[PDB]
């Protein structure tokens, strides 16, 4: 079971496999199996899914066997497991979306605090692996905090998440 | 010899003398395709004869005596006038609107044959 | 009695089949591609209707060339960046002033952002001018011109129209045969005499000639609609030549493409003419219009005239011998009035951009031919149309006409006609299956 | 007991080969190559399985349909010139407001080193602008657009699939076949009946109407992701049309190559619509929820919504009138919730550059007012995943697949190739 | 008069009576090439057929009876059941995991006879 | 089973012992006309060979004995060596100029038969 | 002692026929069109006049190569709009100095009246300047180029000519066989094994070894106008890559059109270089010299040289690896005098614009290939050419030549004969037909 790790506004290329290397039509569908995209021939038809405006599939790969769904604009809600029916397979791929952020934007001073935001996807366990230019490789939970800020501590963060296996980095805005 | 069609105007006893001659020469890009589909229509011509043949049990044979009786409402005319005064053009014009239904005769009366024989082997 | 069944029996019926090409640098007619050839077996007694008006092997030659035409003419150059606008001017170096043009255009070179200032000579009926003066290729505003390759030769070449397999050819040999009507003398041969597949009109050139007496053959005599093909019995050669002394030079109009244009006249210019022996003709002629009395009555006064109007390809005796296609203006053959070492100059106009089949799109550039072409040629008939007359006037004018090439092709496939074998027959004996 | 050969027997296998057309002046789908047409014989106490779904002859056909339309493309006329910057405004000759567009442009004369300034009605679907406004050909920047030859025809033509010689074509005559399963009443035919291959999409056009009731046909009817074909048994007509009085005008593109561009709308400006019966269409709507009830329970709502999105020749009726490719909203067809004189419009919009269902191709403008009628003889329904917990079934109009098209023509049909050597024991012997 | 395939339901033996009409039936740009290769192919097709039944010492027959015993293996059914309830299309099916064999020994048994023939005609 | 010609240095008795092989052998886009025109020469090819076995009274047998005699010489030897030790392609090497006279007599003679059995079956 | 007539007897004569292919992605060469390939059978006491110069196998499968490979190209980019004017200056980021170019160039682009200045390295061999300074394509004056299609691979996938029914191929197994002469020891196979057709010049690679010692096979060993193909029994490894990490890019010519071109290189710059071991090769060479002083005398003496000279293609051994094609200088490795872990590297140069088979108009431009390329091939077999002597002389300079693809793929059918069937056969039998 392949899993994908999200940034929560970049996009996603989850791809259906193709023994024929044509265009056999195929569907995209969630847990619950709504549908979310599909060929149909040569045209593109998408289901009646929260991802009407988003999901969209690369209509040029379809020939060689490649059938993707492009997730723009990612949500946290969009963390589902999702299923191709190329020929009668069911290969299936799950999407986490994780949301890392911190609540003081930029009203900071000289020897404060600083606090993290991670919005994990319900039902997953995050696990953040922070790496500093300075070397406050910090590890904890999916909440972090910082007791320490002065001039030194400026640069940017990229403080990673990890599970099941799978790592993604993401930014931070420091600036001192 | 009188060649290909050579007995076209022979009567019919003097028709039926050479029937190999006007039997062995049943068989054997523009001009490429024109001659691969001449070839192949041949070779349907051909066959299609042939098999009429080996239907009504002549097969391999060029004068077949068979047992369909001759109806007399095809052609009232004596084999004194016909094997000896009419070539087979004429004839074939004549009996032209009459060969479907010998054709029909033939092939039934060759079906009860095989099947009078395979009964008859069988005791 | 009891029917028999006879395999092999001398029966044909009329049916129409495909005929393929058998023949003994490349030709237009590829006639290489044929199979090679080798014949004759006397058919006697038998009497067969023939009907040459009806013969499905003349519209079967006449979409047999136009095929092999257009094929040979696909990997050939096109001339495309030819329809420029030219700046032409007269050529002065007879009566042929106001005949060829000496056009500078701007064409395209090897490079596609590079041009060049070339100079050829096109034919007055090669340019229209636009409205030195501007001009165009004739043959700009409708059709695409498509040179033709240079390698390969319009030479009519024999060919023989074999018939498949399991069908016959049937040849009419009554040296009297007017074309309609049963052939008391029949033969069948596999493969025909061999046509030269010739273009020409007004004239048939190069033709199998008749055998007794010159024979006059028509769809319908009393219709005035229709063409009345004339056959010779004995040749009437024609000297076609083209004086001029041509230069040809190649234009490179892209990466591998070779546009050939005229250069420089070597000599003197002056116009192509056809001879005809004046003698040898005017007996000839009274040869046809003997036997022509015969189906208009003996008081008939038979007139012949020059064409009545059209195209340039059905007003003059247009024909193609040597790679460059002449256009004979013929009023200087029918002019006569027939009632109960001299040689004809006939003055002929060359074109280089032919629309050969009347289609429409569709055109070729046949490139100029390298020094002073000689053409000697038969006539061995001709293409003849009675205009209406008033039925009360006691004059028949004939004026040449034809254009419709299976008239043409018409004169050699009249003796022949295709039968299918149908070797399978019915017979009533005292025979029984034992 | 000896061995005994028998050669002609009864017995066939099922078989894929290649059949030939038989059609009942030029056509994209060829008339001068079909052989003349020319005959069913009833076959008693034979059950033969059918399948639609993986019958060999709907895919056999859109080989053939696409290879006939790629073949008669090919002399017709190319458009890549016509790449090139069109300074556009907008016509104001009103709810054809801001979609036909004005567009003028440089292009060729049959001279090379001339240029020509014409000007063109393009509509909105067929142009995108460039950041009087510049635009471009819609399909210029993916693939090369070649003129659809005016001479030749989109008529849907009856073609008859003849099989070759030694197979047979079965044709199930069980007027409640549902497409798979085994068919007690089956023939044999030489050949297919009429197949107009009418190319449309969320209506099955011209089709074949279906005896008794409105069968529906699915490949599995318990998967929401198959097309879950409707046939019709009363037709409901469509009458679809283009007010406008469209003029075509001829640009010089090239030495011998026109291109057919569209002139100067005479009269007034006016949106293509189609019109439907909405009592018969209400009718069939309620006869196909009957019989679509009993695949779902009787007691659960069935709902038809318009179609959900995607490209323009899924999400709308897309089809070809008489030249011009129509494709209409058909939202106001498929609204209604079903539980246990007026004229329906539907609005159409007209593209000339086409992307075809296979490279694009543009259709001519057709001189005059285009104006056709038409059976709607089928739907392509495909059904809405639900959570197991609701009782309701929404349906929304698919499509798309031409396969499907001619996948509901070609149900009734089978190809099986004769086997005529058999052996079986007799007690005969050869002397 | 059924027509083709008309007894394609009907009993062994009373099939056995139409072979003629399935036998008759056998032999007869993008449309163009598919012309073509389809008569090739069906050409070919009736002409392994009619190359089977050479070998089998039963050419140009319809009913042929031959020399291989019936092992009671392929079908232990008695001639009573076989050609008076039974389908061509149901007996084909029975034995179709057995046609091989029966061929070859069809074969095998076709070229013996055929050997001892010529070793009985040299006397 | 010598194999596809395997008997080709055989003697002729076992050469013509399996023969049935040989006989089995003879039926069954740049390449798809090479495939094609391939399949077409190959059934004109038998189908030629076929027919000129049947115009001699030889269908459908592998080995059929005829009434024409070994005119002049045409390589006599005598009946034992030849079929001892001597192979089909030397034996095909002696009479190559002799064959077209030989198929002429056998199609004579085969005509002769024919009207002499249709002579005497309607006694 | 009368006529009797047999079938299926088994004669054959010598006879030239169409053969199909089987084979067991997309190739330039339809493996995908030939038929599923499947039967080895044995002759005994049979003696079968072979000749590898005179085989028609040869000339079928050169013909039909050339037809699936111009075949391949005709669906494929027409790279007209490239020959312009190109401004070219040295790479700069080594010996390959000067021998990659850094070419700019107006190009048109989806919209017919913008143009664009895009970029491309092309190879020295490939572009010729004409008098930053001026170049085009090296084939703009003779050729229209037209760019390979990237998904078509040109890997020799291994084919099979299967003979049509009713005729058989018979299969040499001798192995000490020279090409002609009796074979007294035959097989016959319906199909052919082992055959890949492989384009390579003065060397042949990932061919059919010889079984027990190397075969010194020539049509005249005496006449010195014909080549000597060598064939090996031990196969020479060679080893060779192109390091240069290149990255394609994506030009559009104009509408659905694009250009593939050289885009920039990641890394250095590195010469494409040839390695085969050198005790190899030394061993394989005593091998063969030991061998051709079987047809020349024991004492001798046999030299070695380089090329003479003519055509690129001719000049050096010329492969196409991995889709890009190399053009090694071959003068590292015939060099030597030959009297009674180190690894010899190959300088090879790398074209892109290619007319392989000598044809006149019509070249191909092969797509850079991203990445590096690394192709392991092992040569089979050697084209060698004897010069001409004075006839007193003591050494004989043998140097590669080739040119004709023929003569390449001779080495893979030379142990195989088309023969037609005779199955009817007419002989005496003491036999009376009642
Ligand atoms: C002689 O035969 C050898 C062995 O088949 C040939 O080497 C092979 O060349 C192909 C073509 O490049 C290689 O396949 C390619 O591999 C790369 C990855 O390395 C892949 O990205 C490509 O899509 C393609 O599959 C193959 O690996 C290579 N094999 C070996 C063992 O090196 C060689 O080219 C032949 N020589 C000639 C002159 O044909
Ligand atoms: C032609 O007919 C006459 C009289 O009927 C006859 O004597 C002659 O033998 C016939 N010739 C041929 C060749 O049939
Ligand atoms: C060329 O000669 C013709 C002959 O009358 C004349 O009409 C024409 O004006 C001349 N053209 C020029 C440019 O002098
Ligand atoms: C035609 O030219 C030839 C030379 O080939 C000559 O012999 C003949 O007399 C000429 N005839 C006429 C009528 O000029
Ligand atoms: C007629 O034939 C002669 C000689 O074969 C040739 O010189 C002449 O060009 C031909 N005429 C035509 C119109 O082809
Ligand atoms: C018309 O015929 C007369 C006969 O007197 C002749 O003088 C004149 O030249 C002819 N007209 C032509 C050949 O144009
Ligand atoms: C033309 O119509 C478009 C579409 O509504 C609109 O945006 C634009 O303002 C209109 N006027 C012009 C000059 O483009
Ligand atoms: C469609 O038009 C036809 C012909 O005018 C008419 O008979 C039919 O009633 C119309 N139906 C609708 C729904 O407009
Ligand atoms: C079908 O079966 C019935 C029952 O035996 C029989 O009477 C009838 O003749 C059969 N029909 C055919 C066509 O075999
Ligand atoms: C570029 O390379 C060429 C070829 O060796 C050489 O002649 C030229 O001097 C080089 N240019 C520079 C600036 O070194
Ligand atoms: C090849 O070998 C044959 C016999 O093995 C011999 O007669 C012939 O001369 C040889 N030719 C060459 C070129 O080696
Ligand atoms: C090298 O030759 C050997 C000899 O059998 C062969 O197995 C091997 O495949 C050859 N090398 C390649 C790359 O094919």
């Amino acid at each position: 079971k392949k899993v994908v790790l999200g940034k929560k506004g970049d996009t996603v290329e989850l791809t259906c496999t193709a023994s024929q290397k044509k265009s056999i039509q195929f569907h995209w569908k969630n847990s619950n199996q709504i549908k979310i995209l599909g060929n149909q021939g040569s045209f593109l038809t998408k289901g009646p899914s929260k991802l009407n405006d988003r999901a969209d599939s690369r209509r040029s790969l379809w020939d060689q066997g490649n059938f993707p769904l492009i997730i723009k604009n990612l949500k946290i809600e969009d963390s589902d497991t999702y299923i191709c029916e190329v020929e009668d397979q069911k290969e299936e791929v799950q999407l986490l979306v994780f949301g890392l952020t911190a609540n003081s934007d930029t009203h900071l001073l000289q020897g404060q605090s600083l606090t993290l935001t991670l919005e994990s996807p319900p039902g997953s366990s995050p696990s953040v692996q922070c790496r500093s230019p300075r070397g406050k490789n910090i590890q904890g939970g999916k909440t972090l905090s910082v007791s320490q800020l002065e001039l030194q501590d400026s640069g940017t963060w990229t403080c990673t998440v990890l599970q099941n296996q799978k790592k993604v980095e993401f930014k931070i805005d420091i600036v001192v | 010899f009188l060649g290909f069609l050579g007995a076209a105007g022979s009567t019919m006893g003097a028709a039926s003398m050479t029937l190999t001659v006007q039997a062995r020469n049943l068989l054997s890009t523009v001009w490429g395709i024109k001659q691969l589909q001449a070839r192949v229509l041949a070779v349907e011509r051909y066959l299609r004869d042939q098999q009429l043949l080996g239907i009504w049990g002549c097969s391999g044979k060029l004068i077949c005596c068979t047992n369909v009786p001759w109806n007399s409402s095809w052609s009232n005319r004596n084999l004194s006038e016909i094997w000896d005064n009419m070539t087979w053009l004429q004839w074939d014009k004549e009996i032209s609107n009459y060969t479907q239904i010998i054709y029909g005769l033939l092939e039934e009366s060759q079906n009860q044959q095989e099947k009078n024989e395979q009964d008859l082997l069988a005791l | 009695l009891w029917v028999t069944v006879y395999y092999g029996v001398p029966v044909w019926k009329d049916a129409e089949t495909t005929l393929f090409c058998a023949s003994d640098k490349h030709n237009v007619w590829a006639t290489h591609a044929c199979v090679p050839t080798d014949q004759e077996i006397h058919l006697e007694n038998v009497t067969e209707e023939f009907n040459m008006w009806k013969n499905n092997m003349v519209e079967q030659m006449h979409t047999d060339i136009i095929s092999l035409w257009d094929q040979s003419l696909k990997p050939c150059v096109k001339l495309t960046p030819l329809c420029v606008t030219l700046q032409c001017t007269n050529v002065t170096n007879d009566d042929m002033r106001g005949e060829l043009k000496n056009c500078s255009f701007n064409m395209t070179t090897e490079l596609r952002d590079k041009k060049q200032k070339v100079y050829s000579l096109f034919y007055r009926l090669d340019v229209v001018q636009i409205n030195n003066k501007e001009y165009r290729l004739i043959n700009c505003n409708t059709s695409a011109i498509t040179q033709a390759c240079p390698k390969v030769s319009f030479e009519p070449i024999p060919i023989h129209y074999c018939a498949p397999a399991g069908f016959a050819i049937l040849k009419c040999k009554d040296k009297k045969f007017n074309g309609t009507g049963p052939c008391p003398s029949v033969s069948t041969v596999q493969c025909t005499h061999g046509i030269k597949p010739v273009v020409s009109t007004q004239l048939l050139l190069n033709g199998s000639l008749a055998e007794e007496e010159v024979m006059i053959r028509s769809e319908n005599i009393t219709n005035n609609a229709k063409n009345i093909l004339v056959q010779f019995n004995t040749p009437v050669q024609i000297n076609c030549t083209r004086p001029n002394n041509n230069t040809r030079k190649s234009i490179r109009i892209g990466p591998g493409q070779w546009f050939y244009a005229t250069g420089d006249i070597i000599g003197d210019i002056r116009q192509a003419h056809c001879n005809v022996s004046k003698a040898t003709w005017n007996e000839t002629l009274g040869k046809v219009v003997k036997q022509l009395r015969k189906h208009f009555g003996n008081n008939t006064i038979i007139r012949f005239a020059n064409s009545s109007g059209g195209r340039l390809e059905v007003t003059t005796h247009s024909f193609n011998c040597g790679g460059e296609f002449f256009y004979c203006n013929t009023s200087g053959l029918f002019n006569s009035t027939w009632i109960s070492n001299d040689s004809i100059t006939l003055p002929c106009r060359i074109k280089q951009i032919i629309n050969m089949w009347q289609r429409i799109g569709q055109a070729m550039y046949a490139p100029p031919i390298q020094g002073v072409i000689r053409c000697v040629s038969n006539i061995t008939g001709l293409i003849l149309t009675r205009d209406g007359g008033s039925t009360n006037s006691t004059t028949e004018t004939f004026r040449p006409g034809g254009g419709d090439m299976r008239d043409n092709w018409r004169s050699e496939l009249y003796k022949y006609k295709v039968v299918k074998i149908e070797p399978l027959g019915v017979a009533p004996t005292r025979c029984k299956r034992r």
